[PDB]
């Protein structure tokens, strides 16, 4: 028995993609509801949309584009080239909003429902999708991420704080560079790390939820992964002990690095994949490991949300659109039998309301 | 400037 | 300043 579901949704190639159109700057997926890939068919330019929930039947309109990103919920789509933004509803057939920057844009995503994050070589901007909004300047860039090849942006629920994460190659190694940045604060900290995320956790005793900020790192001496609460508790709380764990890499794996992080606050488990396709699971709660392994020989370059199993879901270089989630099943047995670990078993299981703690 | 063709 | 105490000594 596995603690983990692994699952094929789609191969990309099957549906009429070119395999060189498979990677970071041509493929997005804002979430789990489609992925759009951008394509060149003679000199026209085009965009090919794949509704996750009718993925046999795609679109391909055409487009003078650089990059395009969908919406996490709805079909409106942003659309750049350059120094132009336009956002597109697509059912209406209508151009919703334009706007024209006085920089190029190196990385850009939707970090909620309605408002778009921009990153340009020296800001970061939130643009709201509401009434007749125009960007807001968040914060400078660091200079620590001068140089760096941009690869996330990420932000708690409330939007206070604020994380940007670039890569560089330094003494042949890929080394990570993070800002955190407060907004009611207005201080950045700059950190060592790859790879990130929020989480909203309500503690054993707590009348209100806590805000933590989970971390993974490749430092010079091995990798780790650290749990903690970010801001003040609030008021009558009692403050979330902060956790460093290790994270495994094999000896014949030197040059791999973590790529991706999803919090389940479903389950509150941590799923970490590294670039070369190495699965990670931890507790949020204790930071223990309860599972490691390589599900991808293709590297993996982009990731959200899985809402219906509350896990990840993935693409790999090939292609192949991939799932991993909780067993619920499986989970408590295995932690109790493989991992010869009763304690977590048993917390885990009436905390989530899993089965299997029944015999220990 | 129109980035998408829709019509 | 900083926001978070990164130093895991207790």
């Amino acid at each position: 028995i596995l603690p983990i579901r692994f699952q094929e949704h789609l191969q990309l190639q099957n549906l009429g993609i070119n395999p060189a159109n498979i990677g970071f700057s041509t493929l997005t997926m804002e979430s789990d509801k489609f992925i759009c890939i951008r394509e060149k068919v003679g000199e026209q330019a085009q965009v090919v949309i794949i509704d996750m929930n009718d993925p046999s039947n795609p679109i391909r309109r055409p487009i003078s584009a650089d990059s395009a990103i969908m919406n996490p919920a709805s079909k409106v789509i942003a659309l750049k080239a350059g120094k132009t933004l336009q956002i597109f509803n697509i059912e209406m057939k209508s151009k919703m909003k334009a706007h024209t920057m006085t920089d190029d844009v190196t990385f850009w995503k939707w970090i909620s429902l309605n408002t778009v994050a921009l990153v340009t070589d020296n800001a970061v901007y939130h643009w709201s999708m509401e009434g007749e909004s125009q960007p807001v300047k968040m914060f400078d860039r660091h200079s620590s991420l001068a140089g760096c090849q941009i690869i996330n942006y990420r932000t708690d629920a409330k939007q206070k704080w604020l994380l940007l994460t670039g890569i560089s190659a330094q003494q042949n190694r890929v080394v990570g560079a993070m800002q955190l940045y407060s907004v009611d604060r207005k201080v950045s900290q700059p950190i060592e790390g790859h790879a990130a995320s929020f989480a909203q956790f309500k503690m054993e005793g707590n009348a209100e939820e806590s805000t933590l900020f989970c971390f993974a790192v490749r430092g010079q001496a091995g990798g780790k992964l650290h749990i903690i609460e970010v801001g003040t508790p609030p008021t009558g709380n009692q403050p979330f002990p902060k956790k460093a764990v290790d994270v495994f890499f094999p000896p014949e794996a030197q040059n791999d690095f973590p790529v991706a992080m999803q919090i389940s606050e479903k389950h509150d488990v941590v799923f970490l994949i590294t670039k070369y396709g190495y699965i990670h699971l931890y507790d949020l709660e204790t930071g223990t490991c309860i599972y490691m392994n390589r599900i991808s020989g293709e590297t993996i370059f982009v990731t959200a949300p899985h809402e219906a199993t509350a896990g990840i879901i993935g693409v790999n270089r090939k292609g192949q659109v991939l799932s991993v989630c909780v067993e619920e099943e499986n989970i408590i047995p295995y932690i109790t039998n493989v991992l010869q670990n009763p304690d977590l078993a048993l917390r885990m299981a009436v905390r989530n309301n899993l089965a299997g703690a029944e015999e220990l | 400037e129109t980035l998408l063709d829709l019509d």
